[PDB]
């Protein structure tokens, strides 16, 4: 039926270098997600529009001047041909479609004329072709060399010729006319060995500029191409320049791997001392941010200055803003995204206005009506899984790679207590009681445990609960004293926990993900592989039976909500057991769902590296 | 464990194990890209006989392709199950065969085998338990008879006691795709006999005849020849893959069938096979399947079992049945035709089945048979290279690689002592 | 990969490498300039044409052949056609005198000085191959140069290489249509030298391909570029296993191996089919038995040889486009069923055949027809030994005359090779005899 309004995604396509774009005198933020672009309001920070034509991930992305059709490239896999496709604006949909670079897409741009479109091949197949955007052909084709190039750009007038720059080589290739061919013309710098990273040209075609991993910012020439200045004077960029970009007063905004945002202004100067001798680059502004910066676009303000959309690698969106007139340059963090592969969901419990999100480097905090989120308590190098709210409102439990549980506040403060060895490697899920005395941990080599907690003493008891398989996920009855354990063997199993018996149920045909009570019932309510979101009974039964990954229910039994490997979400009227409002767009292998008990929304969370939410209503 | 290692010799041995390890693949309900994605636990229970553990929960096949002149090789690695195999098990030379034996066992053949030999060893300890060889084979081509026999007295010499079957294609009778066809015949008989356990013998003649009349197929493409193969090949090692309230291990089949060391040439069949018609008239009955193996149509090799006498035999079923049935089954044919069996013995059959069916279907069968017919193929071969001998035609080309003509005597004589050991058990 | 050399010496042999050359930058698409399009990594298409070609550095294709040649009309005139561009001048070869259908003047006199440049352009030919399948001549039999310089090429070819295979289109002196009057002589003195260090040899002649383009394409006015066009037509048949896909690939050493039983039969004979115009491709069906019934007759032969007063020692067979081996199977065993075809008994097989899935290509303003089938037959039949003969009866002839020998001993010759070769002549002819 599919009516599900989409309230709200956060997400952001942190490493995808060059991915941020800002629609040319539009009101529109171009970035990619998972495997799809987003297309929000430049102010209203809810209108999104999403293209989803991509079947893995989109890898490079360009947009062609006046705001006209943009390209987007896309990785595949080992021996599946990429798939570059072009789509349209002021319609918002396909154009065409085509097919080469059998590994992945590299980099992707327009020419100043938005005939010619030109790509360049993945690490293996690095070839440079050009395509027509009439029709959707390739005109031309060669393979630059074998150190491969990492970057092209067409020149902004003379839409002709194009500039490429790899490992330890840079050209400028001009089209010819009378064949299918493109002439390329190789750089000569003197005994220069650098990698050069990012390449801009100039408004005029005069100097191009190209970040390098030593951290200099070669400009050269390029009527011949030869090489003219080093870069910046007064020291060196840490990690080497990345995000380059051009400010239309002739100078450069330059960004390295460490988050150093700096302007060099670069007009040939002489050296003061030795007069027949240039000097280096001068810095007019410098400001740090927090991470490796990866895109940069422009926004004319034009009443001080410029204001830049900066994406950095760790998913943070930040807007610029420098004035030249008193070399004044302001940062500002727009929209913050998720990293990589957010692994647990969380509610506090009897709290529909705040959740708590488990990722792989670290705990994040966000709330229901903006995204605007509170707090991220940083763990460096090991990840979280199944971040647990302890019950009534209390610590926040996390279960990490280690091996290890630890306990954090609402602040968080200092680590509340560290249940260290719970599990042999890789605790994976983790539950509590209704009384927050006992903390129950399936670890991934097959195994259960709980642990008694007293106020400030904690107890380390010996259950050792053996399991056929790693514990996907742990359920307790709020209502008594019960559990049930899932399993990467599926035999979910019911423990009494009054005396740790093993009420032995069983349920196998296949390895299960999410398991769901119905609430004050002997129902059950299992997801596994195979597609089965069967009802069981408490008492040894099967009600009824009908890839699946993670579930939810509502206060009572009204509509079991559902996704999985597919990447769709399904409602159910549980006792009735259709699939009404059905939800779609959601570009990865969906990991968890919630359901925000005293409102009607549902959050969803996948590898991707985004949230969605959505609205509630059930016939 | 039972971990079996694989050999491709040759254009046809390369080509029908494209479908041979296309087929496996699917039964065992792995993608192209090496993943797993069947549904029970029985598929990864024994996949370790067909295949290698991998990073990232990936199954690469044990096989191992050899053949001169690497052109088609080229094919397999374009085909869809290509990306399967391990591209360092693809060992080829640049020269080409010429059909002649020697030089695929002279000269190009002992270039090769220091690399082939070096793969093999790769992969003979990563068997916990190395059950046995298998090998598929043409011998009328320069390579497959050439490489396979000098490959396959360099496995007997280093690995004696393990087992060495062989899926050998067999020339043709009437046809002669090639010209010094029964040359490359008999010289690879002279190796087979001494350094092989068992020897299954197929001819593309009657496998265009079960093509043509009973699945009613029009146009046979090879994919079909090798379509039928890969099915006896996969119907052998549903013992050791599959659960079996009968299980049968291939050593148990030899010592089964082979009561001397040098009659150890077979012969196949499969079923069930009908065409989109008759399926839906016919039904799936241990009556059906046993009738339709015991014919002598179904038999592969170019051979009417009626002219000679079953010295040995064997059944392979596989789906949920009754085994009563087929034990009076093979009790009721041992009596009637009680001519085409021996009286030394007493019961020459073997009935083994398996738990678990095909793919698609519910029930199936194969049929082993080391009868005394098979010796009629080797009276034509021994014609054919004792009429161009006795004129020392094309002959040139096998001295030119330091043969002498001994060797095309003995290979002769071990063929006539072969065919005549298989006359004294034939009593008419 | 599989490359191999195709030399064309004297007049008829740079004829017939124009057409063969026409058809090749043809079925691939390369045009005259070297290159074609699509040519880099964006036509995704390699091994194609390694056979017949050598990119360069970037974009062009040059043909891996040899133009010799000692009258210089002819060379200088593909230097002045269309198909100029695509011919390195390295390979276009020249003299300022010509032979004159004298065998001294192209083996003793002239020849001896520009082989060396031959030779030269080989070995810097030869290197550029990684595997080389085999030498391709291009001769014919019946004239100066042919006769006198390809001879001389053999010899320094066998002693250079050995181990490698020699294969040669020859065109022969046909028994009633003859445009020289010498040609006995020459022939003779060619037959011999080659064969010590040929390997293989294909016969053919015009006079025959006079009669199929007659019969069977009706055109009344045949010159010297149809039969070439043929002739094209015939060994892209062959190559195209070497250079294509399709079931049961054959390459030189496999076809050879299984032709030549012994080291001196190794005279062959060949035929096409079908050969028909654009109207009787519309009235025609072209089934696999009828193609390969044709072949085998003796009027579609190129060669004026009666195979009916012989015996098959063996054949071969190249079909093209759509066939499935079964009906060969099935078209073979009809023959084999037939009386007038015979086979000398120590051979009870006798068929190399083959299939490749791409189709025979067309040549625009060409007089054969678009097909999806073709077929090519060569047989070593004992049968060709009668038009060796009847050259053997005008050497005698006029050698009893002397009629003419002035001008050899006059170019450095004697009388003795005139005798040495005639018995040659009889030693090859009793072997034919000795295989009843
Ligand atoms: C709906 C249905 O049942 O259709 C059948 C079917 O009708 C028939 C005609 C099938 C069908 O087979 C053929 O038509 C066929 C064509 C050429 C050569 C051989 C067979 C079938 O293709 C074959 C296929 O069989 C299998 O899949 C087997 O498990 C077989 N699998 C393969 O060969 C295979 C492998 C990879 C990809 C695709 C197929 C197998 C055999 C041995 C060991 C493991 C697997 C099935 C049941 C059917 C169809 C699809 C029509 C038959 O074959 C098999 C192998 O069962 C032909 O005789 C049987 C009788 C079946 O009834
Ligand atoms: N089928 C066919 N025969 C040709 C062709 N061109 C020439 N011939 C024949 O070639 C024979 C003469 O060949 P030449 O090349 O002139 O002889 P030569 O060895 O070069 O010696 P010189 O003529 O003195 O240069 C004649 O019998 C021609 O019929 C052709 O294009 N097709
Ligand atoms: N079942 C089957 N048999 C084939 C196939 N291709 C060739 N054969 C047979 O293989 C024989 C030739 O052996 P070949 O491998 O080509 O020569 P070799 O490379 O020197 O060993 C011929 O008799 C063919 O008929 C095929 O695709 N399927
Ligand atoms: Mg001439």
């Amino acid at each position: 039926a599919e009516p599900l309004v989409l309230n709200s995604v956060i997400g952001f396509g942190g490493a995808i270098e060059n991915g941020l774009i800002a629609h040319p005198d539009g009101r529109t933020i171009i970035y990619p997600l998972g495997s799809t672009i987003v297309l929000r309001d430049r102010a209203d920070p809810r209108s999104q529009e999403f293209l989803q034509g991509h079947s893995d991930k989109v890898s490079c992305l360009a947009l062609s001047r006046s705001g006209r059709y943009l390209a987007s490239g896309q990785i595949t896999y080992m021996g599946f041909t990429a798939d570059i496709i072009i789509w349209d604006l002021e319609s918002k949909q396909l154009i065409h479609r085509m097919a080469l670079h059998k590994v992945k897409v590299q980099a992707l741009d327009f020419s100043c004329d938005e005939r010619f479109l030109a790509s360049l091949g993945g690490q293996d197949d690095n070839a440079l072709v050009l395509w027509d955007v009439a029709s959707g052909n390739a005109i031309c084709g060669s393979p630059c060399n074998t150190n491969f190039t990492n970057c092209v750009k067409f020149f902004n007038n003379s839409p002709d010729k194009l500039i490429t720059a790899g490992n330890f080589n840079m050209n400028v290739w001009t089209y010819d006319a009378g064949n299918n061919k493109l002439r390329p013309t190789d750089a000569t710098l003197g005994t220069l060995k650098r990698v050069f990273k990012s390449v801009v040209v100039d408004a005029n075609d005069e100097y191009a500029y190209c970040g390098t991993t030593t951290g200099d910012v070669l400009q050269i020439a390029l009527e011949r191409v030869l090489f003219k200045n080093t870069g910046p004077a007064k020291g060196n960029v840490q990690m080497g320049v990345t995000a380059t970009c051009e400010v239309p007063t002739g100078d450069i905004l330059v960004g390295g791997g460490d988050g150093s945002l700096q302007v060099l202004r670069t007009v040939p100067e002489p050296s003061s001392t030795n007069p027949k001798l240039l000097r280096k680059m001068p810095a007019l502004a410098g400001t740090k941010v927090e991470g490796a910066i990866t895109s940069i676009a422009l926004a004319d303000m034009n009443a001080r200055g410029f204001t830049f959309f900066v994406g950095t690698a760790m998913c943070n969106i930040y807007k610029v803003t420098y004035e030249p007139a008193t070399s004044r340059l302001k940062e500002e963090l727009v929209q913050t995204a998720h990293n990589d592969k957010i692994n647990g969901m969380a509610f506090p419990n009897e709290y529909s206005e705040v959740f708590a999100t488990c990722g792989t480097g670290f705990i994040r905090l966000w709330h229901l009506t903006t995204c605007r989120e509170l707090l991220r308590i940083a763990v460096p190098n090991l990840e979280c899984f199944c971040i647990a709210f302890t019950t009534d409102g209390s610590a926040i439990l996390s279960g990490w790679s280690d091996g290890k549980i630890r306990a954090f506040g609402p602040q968080s403060g200092k680590i509340i207590f560290t249940i260290n060895d719970a599990h042999q490697k890789a605790v994976t899920a983790i539950a509590s009681t209704a009384d927050s005395s006992r903390i129950l941990s399936g670890g991934e080599e097959g195994m259960v445990r709980v642990w008694r907690i007293g106020r400030t003493s904690q107890t380390l008891e010996a259950s050792m609960k053996d399991h056929k398989g790693p514990v996907n996920c742990i359920r307790i009855k709020g209502s008594g004293d019960e559990c049930v354990s899932a399993s990467s063997d599926g035999s979910c199993i019911l423990w009494d926990l009054h005396t740790f018996k093993r009420r032995t149920s069983l349920f196998a045909n296949t390895f299960f993900k999410s398991v769901v009570y119905h609430p004050d019932e002997s129902q059950l309510v299992t997801a596994g592989t195979d597609r089965k979101v069967t009802y069981w009974d408490a008492y040894d039964g099967n009600a009824i039976r009908i890839e699946v990954n993670a579930l939810a229910v509502d206060r009572d039994g009204e509509a079991l909500v559902s996704g999985g490997g597919d990447k769709l979400v399904k409602l159910w009227g549980y006792d009735e057991g259709h699939c009404y409002f059905v939800g779609v767009a959601h570009s990865g292998a969906i990991t968890a769902v919630g359901v925000t008990p005293d409102k009607q929304r549902i959050v969803s969370v996948g590898t991707e590296g985004g949230i969605f939410i959505w609205d509630y209503q059930r016939p | 464990m039972r971990e079996i290692v694989h050999i491709q010799g040759g254009q046809c041995g390369n080509q029908i194990g494209a479908k041979f390890w296309e087929v496996v693949s699917d039964e065992h309900g792995i993608d192209p890209t090496g993943t797993y994605h069947g549904d029970s636990d029985l598929q990864l229970e024994r996949i370790n006989v067909y295949f290698n553990e991998a990073t990232g929960g990936r199954y690469v096949p044990r096989a191992i392709l050899m053949d001169l002149e690497p052109g088609t090789m080229d094919s397999v690695r374009s085909g869809p199950y290509g990306q399967i195999f391990r591209p360092d098990n693809f060992v080829f030379g640049q020269t080409g065969a010429g059909n002649n034996w020697a030089k695929g066992h002279y000269t190009e053949g002992a270039e090769l085998i220091d690399s082939v030999l070096d793969v093999v060893r790769k992969e003979a300890e990563s068997c916990d338990c190395l059950q046995g060889f298998q090998v598929c084979h043409s011998l009328g081509g320069g390579t497959g008879s050439g490489m396979g026999t000098l490959l396959i007295s360099k496995i007997r010499e280093e690995y004696p006691d393990r087992m060495m079957l062989t899926f050998s294609v067999v020339p043709s009778p009437k046809v002669s795709d090639t010209v010094v066809e029964p040359y490359n015949a008999t010289l690879s008989v002279h190796q087979l006999v001494e350094n092989a356990d068992e020897c299954m013998v197929l001819d593309n003649e009657a496998l265009y005849d079960i093509c043509f009349r009973t699945l009613k197929l029009t146009t046979p493409t090879f994919g079909d020849l090798n379509h039928l193969i890969s099915a006896v090949m996969s119907g052998i090692t549903c013992c050791l893959r599959f659960p079996g309230q009968l299980n049968a291990d291939l050593r148990k089949l030899a010592v089964n069938l082979i009561p001397f060391p040098r009659l150890h040439f077979f012969m196949v069949g499969f079923t069930p096979l009908t065409s989109r018609g008759s399926q839906q008239y016919r039904a799936l009955t241990v009556p059906e399947l046993t009738q339709q193996m015991w014919d002598a149509k179904n038999m592969m090799c170019a051979a009417d079992p009626r002219h000679g006498r079953y010295l040995t035999a064997s059944a392979l079923f596989r789906g949920r049945m009754s085994t009563k049935e087929v034990d009076e089954q093979m009790l009721n044919v041992q009596n009637k035709n009680s001519s085409y069996f021996v009286e030394w013995i007493p019961n020459n059959v073997k009935s083994s089945v398996c738990d678990i069916p095909p793919k698609g279907l519910k029930m199936s069968a194969t049929f082993i048979g080391n009868s005394t017919a098979i010796q009629e193929m080797f009276k034509r071969v021994s014609e054919q290279f004792t009429a161009m001998f006795r004129r020392k035609a094309f002959l040139h080309w096998y001295t030119g690689e330091g043969m002498d003509e001994m060797e095309f005597t003995e290979a002769e004589s071990n063929m006539n002592d072969l065919v005549s050991e298989y006359q004294q058990y034939q009593d008419a | 990969m599989r490359e191999v050399i195709s030399i064309h010496i004297g007049q008829a042999g740079i004829q017939v490498g124009n057409a063969c050359w026409e058809l090749y930058c043809l079925e691939h698409g390369i045009q005259p300039d070297g290159q074609m399009p699509s040519d880099k990594t964006i036509g995704g298409g390699d091994d194609a044409f390694n056979t017949f070609f050598s990119e360069t550095g970037a974009g062009k294709h040059v043909p891996r052949c040899i133009f010799l040649d000692l009258e210089p009309t002819v060379v200088d005139e593909v230097r002045t056609g269309t198909y100029r561009q695509l011919f390195h001048p390295e390979q276009l070869i020249s003299g300022k005198e010509d032979a004159a259908n004298n065998f001294a003047r192209g083996h003793y006199t002239i020849g001896k000085e520009i082989v060396d440049l031959a030779l030269d352009r080989i070995r810097k030919l030869a290197d550029n191959c990684t595997g080389l399948q085999g030498f391709l001549v291009f001769n014919a039999v019946g004239g100066g140069t042919g006769s006198g310089l390809g001879s001389l090429l053999l010899e320094r070819l066998s002693v250079d290489y050995g181990k490698k295979s020699k294969l040669g289109f020859t065109v022969y002196p046909s028994p009633q249509v003859s445009t020289a009057v010498v040609e006995p002589y020459n022939s003779v003195l060619s037959t011999h030298s080659l064969l010590e260090h040929t390997d293989v040899a294909v016969m053919l002649d015009n006079e025959a391909i006079y009669d199929i383009c007659r019969r069977s394409l009706d055109i009344e006015r045949p010159t010297y570029t149809n039969l070439n066009r043929l002739i094209a037509q015939v060994i892209s048949s062959l190559t195209a296993s070497l250079r294509f896909d399709g079931a049961l690939n054959v390459d030189i050493t496999e076809f050879q191996t299984n032709l030549v039983p012994y080291p001196r039969i190794h005279f062959m004979l060949s035929s096409y089919a079908p050969i028909i115009s654009a109207e009787k491709a519309y009235h025609e069906q072209l089934s696999v038995a009828e193609i390969t019934n044709a072949a085998f007759e003796p009027a579609s032969m190129m060669v004026k040889c009666d195979p009916r007063h012989g015996k098959y020692m063996a054949c071969c067979l190249m079909y093209r486009g759509d066939v499935v081996p079964k009906d060969v199977n099935a078209s073979v065993a009809t023959i084999k069923t037939k009386r007038t075809i015979q086979f000398v008994d120590w051979c009870p097989t006798g068929f190399k055949c083959g299939i490749n899935y791409q189709p025979p290509t067309v040549v625009p303003g060409g007089d054969l027809a678009k097909v999806q089938r073709a077929v090519c037959m060569i047989s070593n039949s004992t049968a060709i030994g009668e038009i060796f003969s009847r050259l053997d009866h005008k050497f005698d002839l006029m050698y009893a005359k002397r009629a003419f020998v002035h001008w050899y001993v006059g170019e450095g010759m004697e009388e003795g090779e005139f005798s040495e070769a005639r018995e040659d002549l009889a030693a090859l002819e009793k072997d034919f005899e000795e295989v009843g």
